[PDB]
């Protein structure tokens, strides 16, 4: 990861 | 989920020049700079791509701009290609993303060469297509990523790109 969201 | 998120997951994001899975200088979200072993050549390509003297480092916004251009390039490659276009048009939205993903990774000409897989996709023989796609240097060299893309073709769902925390 290292990204965020939410999905 | 969509093609931009799918490729962001598959490619990651790095703001300094790095080498890709094949040893080629790359930056951002999987933006290939050059196949030349020369780092100076890669830096030149980078400066040309961004429009300034970057010294091998870019901003997140700059990486996203190259990424958006690269996704467009993959879509255009599909739409102009006599072998890829009919397959793409025949697919649903999720499987279209899987095809764009392959073209982003391997290029228009490369994916157009998957003749038997493309025919099985056009025929909607999904399990057969998935078996055929795995018989490839692509799958053997990048199996985890190829498995995700293949599962997307097999199922027409985003399940290979989901996780329990719904992000991270
Ligand atoms: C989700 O991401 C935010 C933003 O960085 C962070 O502050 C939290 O720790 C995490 O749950
Ligand atoms: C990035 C770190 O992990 C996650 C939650 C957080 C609050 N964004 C934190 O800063
Ligand atoms: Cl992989």
């Amino acid at each position: 990861x290292x990204n965020x969201x939410y999905x | 989920m969509n093609i931009f998120e799918m490729l962001r997951i598959d490619e990651g994001l790095r703001l300094k020049i790095y080498k890709d899975t094949e040893g080629y200088y790359t930056i951002g979200i999987g933006h290939l700079l050059t196949k030349s072993p020369s780092l100076n050549a890669a830096k030149s390509e980078l400066d040309k791509a961004i429009g300034r003297n970057t010294n091998g480092v870019i901003t997140k916004d700059e990486a996203e701009k190259l990424f958006n251009q690269d996704v467009d390039a993959a879509v255009r490659g599909i739409l102009r290609n006599a072998k890829l276009k009919p397959v793409y048009d025949s697919l649903d939205a999720v499987r279209r993303a899987a095809l764009i993903n392959m073209v982003f990774q391997m290029g228009e000409t490369g994916v157009a060469g998957f003749t038997n897989s493309l025919r099985m996709l056009q025929q909607k023989r999904w399990d057969e297509a998935a078996v055929n796609l795995a018989k490839s240097r692509w799958y053997n060299q990048t199996p985890n990523r190829a498995k995700r893309v293949i599962t997307t073709f097999r199922t027409g769902t985003w399940d290979a790109y989901k996780n329990a925390c719904k992000x991270x």
